[PDB]
């Protein structure tokens, strides 16, 4: 679509108005300029920082604490107004509740995703300087100010400016891994080569550099019009979502605060109908407010996230967005890049075929696998040959390091050589050093071979060698004997059917084969001191003597297949995306995993049983390659087909944009996808994925600014941990939810009971926050450092439509069993605490109007005492207090039984110290917070008798017992009832 | 002799505030045991 | 606009109410049912217990009620303020039936029963039977109803009632007396009746509801007077314990802690 390739020269130049040499007249590109615009990439607006906090500021929980403080502030204001002598505890407690929304803010602030860079990294690789012919001159310009249908020279390492219609080229290659992933230079040709501007050789593309050679080219697009300048849009203005965790986190706010404003407005409107006046209605539905909100639920969270994320960053696997330590466990499919994920982006030896046998070789980076044999003769003759006729040398001031981790200025395949024999055999240095080259012939189109003569081993003056490589299947041709273990054997025809089979075996591992033969001098008949430099001698070189054949391959990182393998254990489908060639992505993905062994594609089904692949049945084929161009005009059907129907998918020669369709098509058969890749190509689709994973020293600057997670050791089975970890953060966030919320039940009912029964306030709203803010944080947080109670990596990832954080077997355990334990506990606390001073149980009822009145100071208990209003306001405050900590001691063996959710804690232990420092830190602070001095006046806490500790014993005790037999009875009858309620 | 009216709450508070520091040290060594 | 709650209720495939078939809400509710009758059953089980270790005739703690606070009897229906007009009866008629409801056990038709101690000597009583000393209702004069039925209603010249809170076991030291004094530089002349207030030992200790049977604390009443013409409105009095360093009066929290300010507004 909108190609200008197809133009001939004089079409194209009257299209644009340009001159076929004199380039563009100045005044005519300063209009276009004008008229068209900077030759610059637009960057997207971006969000203010204070407006993103005072979005956090307004969450479910936010609006019922802004409430809250709202109603205290009225309630304040209403007491002012009537008895002119206020109480600064409402407006204390709105300040409180204010500045607990703005430190839930910052929390969520934190816990949050910072935006990208994408278009900086993207003008990063905008030149500075282009040079354009204009007036017939060359002149250099600032790359903004090219316009379009202008001559541009490139040469030797220049950045592509803009898109070019190439027009002339002397030996034009470019790196073209901005749009396919892949480092290969590609030939740059005038002429018309494929259909898909893609891939033909006469377009020039913006991002690019020039390796090598000079070109002249047509600008057609400038800035956002460019191919590139697209993909930095779509990828810049793409947003991942909501995220897995985000939702959750939603939906059980949503929940809990339905619950509150029910039982808010309900209890409201009982005690409007009970003839509560206006302060008392508003202390009241303030109350109810605190209590039925979880104040430090988020932040804990958010705490919690922080901490399994700071534990990923002890194993080299840096998380940017805080969200994302989740979603990796949550993942269902991955969609991973080959060239640079997968693979070590580098050319590398793989296979060997000499003495008739396939020789493999260590192509790990680590080189910690085995090696092959070097004591044969041939294959000393085989590693000089390969290790001295390359061109390529290592570069200097690099020899502090690993020998596969070094530049070499060189090809690919000549490097891989090079590092080869430098691995195995002594130096190439000093092997050259040992045979001085004399004489050479470089590589050419038609030749298809590289020799070169050099002087011989034996120290003979007469003898000499000639070292040969090319083609496999052209260099036999020139050749007539073979060396078997260090002996010239003739050709035979059975040799030469070994020779193609073997030819056909590596060639089919999706590896490029080399030939490689040498032939000595046969006697004086060619002198020493003979020129070789006479150019077209009539010298035909026949009757080599073959030794090997080398095949080189982009290899699997060491790491990569165990990963891959573990991660499909996990139940996790894996999906090669790539942009390169067929054959090499099914190479790579049978050798890594992703395709297994006994899975055949309908090509590979169609050729086992010789037919033609459209008699045969695709739903026999358990695999497929599909490559780009059929992917292009495939609707979105078809795609979602090729998705669920095939368990083993591998796509090639994918562009940007059919990444991003890719992970779209995945997405919508409802699947939380990572993908993980390294380069510019990759970051739509890093974008778009739930979660994205970037390279660390192989990933460029757009991909790690586009991604939510980077592996900065580029270790592959950091995948694997971060599933686990994202697995097991979710159960512990459930474990640390549901003792969050169960603390909630206590809190909530005295409320009640003091709405429906008339006693005194069991409970005031400086405890409750005291509760939450206070000996309930250490507490919850600890249930992050809780280690799997099984193998969560047999488990198949989680449905996010139907497993959820929060369900209603949460809610029926926190808030109908162990809320409901605790609140009796509590409730015998109170009842303790006041009748031990003089009112009985039954002398309680009805007692909240006199109670509460500050006028009646006579209110006699059952023993015939009179009260004033203080005394027996200090006795209630003193039963707060006593209720705080029977609420801190029934959450003792809350946070026990919530330690594990189906294991026992005999069977699980109490190894974590995080826990029973908590347990300490909540019971000191508890006792510190009752006997500090000075404390009845702060908060109205009141130091308890030593025996009020103990009224909430039994009922913590029944807490455990109950936990513990319900587990047992969990474990026992898998499909039972009991875990279909009660199993969260 | 027992008076009654009268409780050693400056006592009680000195026995709960050192349960509380002993508490809040054995759980700092607890945590910090190496 | 899509109402997918309307199969969440009453589905018709299965049944499904509210996620939930019949059998399954039955079973749940059940289990809930039995879940909180146990739990009701050890909470009532936990609280006879913990009744069972307490004593019948005095409570178990004293500490938090140390010295009685002094109030004022009747209670005015807003902020312990006493408005009321001398020429219609209606406006005054609550304070006079409260009066005479509190007055009832005082006159000696019912505390003919009772038993005469001598003045001046505190009262211990360490057998089981436990007599109360009896106060006849003389000591209130022109504040009682036996010489006017209006507790000085009707004339500008209101009475009002003040006692001292009743604690087991306290035995005051001294001579307790209850003085009140007007607050404004008016000074409209406040009356205690039984002489100074006088609060005499003879009614102390208190024993408790259930040992004390018949036990009438000391009363004070006071009576503020207004001139004809002069409403003299808006008059604050305070009243205070002065008379034993065993009951405070100078607490600064507790404004109501051996001493009750009150205010007296009278019309026409
Ligand atoms: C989660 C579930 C939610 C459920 C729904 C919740 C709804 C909550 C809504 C409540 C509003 C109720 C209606 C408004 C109040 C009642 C109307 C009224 O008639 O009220 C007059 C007031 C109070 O008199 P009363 O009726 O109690 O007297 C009676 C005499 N008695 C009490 C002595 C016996 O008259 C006064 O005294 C004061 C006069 C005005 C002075 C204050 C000005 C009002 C403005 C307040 C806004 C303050 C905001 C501060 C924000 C700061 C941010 C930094
Ligand atoms: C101090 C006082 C504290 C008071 C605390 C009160 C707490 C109230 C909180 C209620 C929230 C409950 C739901 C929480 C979770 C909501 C989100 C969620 O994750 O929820 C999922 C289900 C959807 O289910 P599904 O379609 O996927 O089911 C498939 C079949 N399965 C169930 C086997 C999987 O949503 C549901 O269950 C929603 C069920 C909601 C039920 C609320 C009403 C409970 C009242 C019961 C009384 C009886 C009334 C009806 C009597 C009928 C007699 C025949
Ligand atoms: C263990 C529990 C820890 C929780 C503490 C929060 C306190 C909850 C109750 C606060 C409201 C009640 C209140 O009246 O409190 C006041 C106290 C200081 O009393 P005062 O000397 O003014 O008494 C005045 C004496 N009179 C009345 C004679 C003038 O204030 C204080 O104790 C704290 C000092 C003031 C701090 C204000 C700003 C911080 C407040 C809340 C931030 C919450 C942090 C956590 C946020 C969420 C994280 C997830
Ligand atoms: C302390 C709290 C003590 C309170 C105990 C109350 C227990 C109430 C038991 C009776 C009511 C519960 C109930 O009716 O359950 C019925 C289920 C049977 O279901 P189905 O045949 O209808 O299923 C149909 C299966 N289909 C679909 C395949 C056909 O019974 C079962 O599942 C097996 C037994 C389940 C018993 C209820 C759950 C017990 C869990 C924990 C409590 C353990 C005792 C702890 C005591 C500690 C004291 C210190
Ligand atoms: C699960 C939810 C279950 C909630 C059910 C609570 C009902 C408990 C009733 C216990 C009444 C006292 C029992 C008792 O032991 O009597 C012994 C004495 C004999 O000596 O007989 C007496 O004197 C009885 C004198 C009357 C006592 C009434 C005082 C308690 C009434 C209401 C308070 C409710 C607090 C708990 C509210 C629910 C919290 C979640
Ligand atoms: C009525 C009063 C209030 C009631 C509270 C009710 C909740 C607490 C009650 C019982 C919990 C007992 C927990 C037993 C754990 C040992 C299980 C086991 O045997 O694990 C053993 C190891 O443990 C340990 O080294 C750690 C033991 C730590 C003991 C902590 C003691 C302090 C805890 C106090 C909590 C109580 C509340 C106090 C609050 C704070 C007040 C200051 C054996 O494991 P292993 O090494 O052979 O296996 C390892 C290999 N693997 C797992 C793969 C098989
Ligand atoms: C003080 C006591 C009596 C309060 C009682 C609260 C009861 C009635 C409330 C509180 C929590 C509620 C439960 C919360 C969760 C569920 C799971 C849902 O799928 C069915 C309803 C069910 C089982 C609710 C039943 C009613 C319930 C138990
Ligand atoms: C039984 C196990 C599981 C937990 C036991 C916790 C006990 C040992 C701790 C927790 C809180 C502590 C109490 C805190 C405060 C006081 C008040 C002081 O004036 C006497 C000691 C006393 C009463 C402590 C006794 C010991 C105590 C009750
Ligand atoms: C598990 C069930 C059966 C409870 C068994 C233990 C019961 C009987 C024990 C454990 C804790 C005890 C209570 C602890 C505290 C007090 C306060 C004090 O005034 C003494 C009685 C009282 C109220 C105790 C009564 C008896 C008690 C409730
Ligand atoms: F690195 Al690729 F397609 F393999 F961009
Ligand atoms: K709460
Ligand atoms: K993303
Ligand atoms: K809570
Ligand atoms: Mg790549």
């Amino acid at each position: 679509s909108m190609d200008d390739h197809k133009l001939s020269l004089d079409e194209l130049h009257r299209k644009y108005g340009t001159d076929l040499s004199r380039g563009l007249t100045s005044a005519r590109a300063a209009e276009i300029l004008a008229r068209d615009g900077p030759n610059a990439l637009t960057p997207p607006p971006t969000t203010p920082e204070w407006i993103k906090f005072c979005r956090q500021l307004f969450g479910g929980f936010s609006m019922l604490l802004w409430i809250g403080a709202i109603l205290c502030f009225l309630a304040y204001s209403i007491q002012a107004a009537t008895e002119e002598e206020p109480q600064n505890d409402n407006l204390y407690l709105g300040v409180v509740l204010s500045a607990v929304v703005i430190i839930t803010g910052c929390f969520s602030y934190y816990q949050e995703a910072k935006s990208s860079k994408i278009m900086e990294s993207f003008k990063n690789m905008v030149p500075q300087q282009a040079l354009v012919i204009r007036n017939g001159e060359k002149m250099s310009i600032n790359a903004e100010e090219v316009v379009v249908g202008d001559l541009v020279e490139v040469k030797g390492g220049d950045r592509i400016p803009a898109d070019l219609r190439i027009i002339s080229a002397n030996g034009c290659k470019v790196d073209n891994s901005s749009l396919t992933g892949e480092s290969e230079p590609q030939t740059r040709s005038p002429d018309f080569t494929n259909e898909n501007p893609l891939e033909t050789r006469n377009i020039a593309f913006f991002s690019t550099n020039c390796v090598e050679g000079t070109a002249r080219g047509i600008v057609v697009y400038t800035g956002d019009r460019t191919v590139m300048g697209r993909i930095a849009t779509l990828a810049s203005g793409l947003e991942g979502g909501q995220t897995p965790i985000a939702a959750e986190i939603e939906h059980f706010i949503h929940i809990i605060t339905g619950v509150a404003v029910f039982l808010g407005v309900s209890f409201f409107i009982l005690s409007l109908i009970l003839e509560y006046t206006w302060l008392e209605a508003v202390i009241f539905l303030i109350g109810i407010i605190v209590a039925n909100v979880p104040e430090g639920l988020l932040a804990t969270v958010t705490v919690c996230l922080t901490l399994t994320a700071k534990r990923m960053a002890r194993k080299n696997c840096l998380v940017k967005n805080l969200e994302a330590v989740e979603t990796l466990g949550s993942t269902s499919t991955i969609c991973s890049d080959k060239t640079g994920t997968l693979t070590q982006n580098r050319m590398t030896v793989a296979h060997m075929w000499f003495d008739n046998q396939i020789h493999e070789a260590d192509t790990t980076e680590n080189q910690s696998g085995v090696s092959f044999d070097k004591t044969s003769a041939t294959w000393l003759a085989l590693s000089r040959i390969a290790g001295l006729c390359n061109r390529a040398v290592f570069q200097a001031n690099q020899e502090n390091l690993p020998i596969l981790k070094r530049a070499v200025a060189g090809d690919a395949s000549e490097s891989a050589l090079l590092k080869c024999i430098e691995l195995c055999c002594g130096s190439v240095k000093e092997m050259r050093e040992r045979y001085a080259k004399i004489v050479e012939i470089p590589f050419n189109s038609t030749n298809k071979y590289q020799l070169s003569i050099h002087k011989n081993p034996n120290t003979s003056e007469p003898q000499h060698l000639l070292v040969m490589k090319g083609a496999p299947e052209r260099i036999l041709d020139r050749c007539s004997s073979i060396l078997l273990h260090g002996k010239e054997q003739p050709l035979d025809e059975e040799l030469k059917d070994a020779f193609q089979n073997a030819y056909l075996e590596l060639g089919g591992l999706g590896e490029r084969v080399l030939g490689f033969c040498h032939l000595f001098l046969p006697d004086e008949q060619f002198p020493e001191g003979f020129q070789f430099d006479t150019d077209d001698v009539n010298f035909p070189i026949d009757n080599l003597c073959f030794v090997g054949l080398i095949s080189m391959i982009d290899p699997p990182r060491a790491a990569v297949p165990d990963a891959v393998g573990k991660c499909r254990s996990a139940g996790i489908k894996v999906i090669m995306v790539t942009g390169d060639h067929p054959i090499t992505a099914k190479a790579i993905a049978k050798g890594v995993g992703i395709i297994s062994e006994g899975n055949e594609t309908v090509e590979d089904i169609a050729a086992r049983l010789n037919i033609p692949v459209s008699q045969v049945n695709p739903r026999d084929a358990k695999a497929c390659v599909v490559h780009g161009s059929d992917l292009k005009d495939m609707t979105s059907e078809q795609l979602d087909d090729i998705l669920k129907y095939h368990t083993e998918i591998v796509f090639a020669r994918t562009s940007p944009q059919q990444k991003l369709i890719i992970v779209e098509g995945c997405q919508r058969q409802g699947a939380i996808v990572a993908v993980t890749g390294d380069g510019v190509n990759d970051s739509p689709a890093l974008k778009k994925a739930d979660i994205g994973v970037a390279m660390g020293i192989a990933g460029s600057d757009v991909s790690k600014q586009a991604a939510d997670m980077i592996l900065l050791d580029d270790n592959f089975a950091s995948i694997v941990t971060g599933v686990e970890e994202g697995r097991l953060i979710f159960d512990n966030l459930k474990k640390s939810i549901a003792y969050t919320l169960t603390s909630n039940i206590p809190e909530i009912t005295p409320f009640l009971i003091f709405i429906i029964a008339n006693i005194p306030l069991p409970l005031g709203t400086v405890t409750i926050l005291c509760i939450d803010l206070g000996t309930d944080m250490v507490p919850a947080i600890s249930l992050a450092y809780e280690q799997a109670e099984s193998d969560i990596m047999k488990r198949q990832p989680r449905n996010p439509k139907t497993d959820k954080l929060v369900n209603e077997r949460l809610i029926s355990m926190a808030y109908g069993q162990i809320g409901m334990i605790q609140a009796l506990g509590g409730f015998f606390t109170y009842f303790v605490i006041l009748a031990e001073n003089g009112f009985l149980p039954i002398h309680l009822l009805g007692l909240r109007v006199d109670w509460d009145d500050r006028w009646i100071n006579d209110v006699e208990d059952s023993y015939g005492q009179q009260w004033t209003y203080e005394q027996r306001k200090i006795v209630e405050f003193t039963c707060h207090t006593a209720f705080f900590v029977s609420i801190v001691v029934v959450q003792w063996a809350d946070l026990v039984i919530c330690k594990t959710r189906r294991n026992s804690v005999f069977q699980q232990g109490m190894k974590n110290k995080i826990l029973i420092f908590g347990l300490f830190e909540e019971t000191a602070l508890a006792a510190f917070l009752s006997y500090c001095p000075g404390m009845g006046v702060a908060l109205r806490m009141y130091p308890l008798k030593p025996t009020w500790w103990f009224c909430a014993f039994p009922y913590s005790l029944l807490i455990f017992v109950y936990d513990e037999v319900r587990k047992l009875i969990i474990r026992r009858r898998p499909g039972g009832w009991v875990e279909k309620e009660t199993y969260y | 002799e027992d008076d009654p009216f009268f409780y050693d709450e400056h006592t009680l508070r000195k026995r709960g505030l050192l349960v509380a520091a002993v508490l809040f040290i054995t759980g700092i060594i607890i945590l910090t045991s190496g | 606009s899509l109402a997918e709650w309307k199969l969440f209720i009453y589905n018709p495939t299965t049944g499904e109410f509210l996620g939930r078939t019949a059998k399954s809400w039955g079973l749940i509710l059940l289990f809930y049912l039995v879940f909180y009758g146990f739990l009701a059953a050890l909470f009532s089980f936990t609280m006879w217990v913990m009744l069972q270790t307490l004593n019948d005739e005095v409570p178990k703690y004293r500490d938090q009620i140390p010295s009685p606070g002094l109030m004022v009897f009747p209670k005015p229906v807003t902020a312990l303020e006493y408005t009321f007009s001398r020429s219609d009866p209606t406006s005054y008629a609550g304070y006079i039936e409260d009066l005479k409801k509190f007055l009832k056990p005082y006159t000696l038709e019912e505390q003919k029963n009772l038993t005469v101690c001598p003045d001046g000597a505190l009262f211990e009583q360490k057998g089981p039977v436990y007599v109360a000393c009896q106060f006849p209702i003389s000591l209130l004069q022109a504040c009682s109803g036996m010489n006017d039925p209006d507790f000085g209603y009707s004339q500008g010249n209101p009475c009002i009632l003040v006692k001292m809170n009743r604690i087991i076991g306290l035995k005051p030291e001294g001579v307790p007396r209850i003085d009140c004094v007007s607050k404004n530089e008016d000074i409209p002349n406040v009356a205690v009746y039984p002489h100074n207030g006088m609060i005499d030992l003879k009614y102390f200790p208190y024993y408790g509801k259930k040992l004390h049977v018949g036990y009438l604390q000391p009363l004070v009443a006071v009576q503020v007077s207004f001139a004809p013409n002069n409403t003299g409105k808006e008059v604050t009095v305070e009243c205070k314990i002065d008379g034993s360093a065993n009951l405070k009066s100078q607490d600064d929290r507790d404004k109501f802690l051996g001493r009750v300010m009150f205010k007296i507004t009278a019309r026409a």
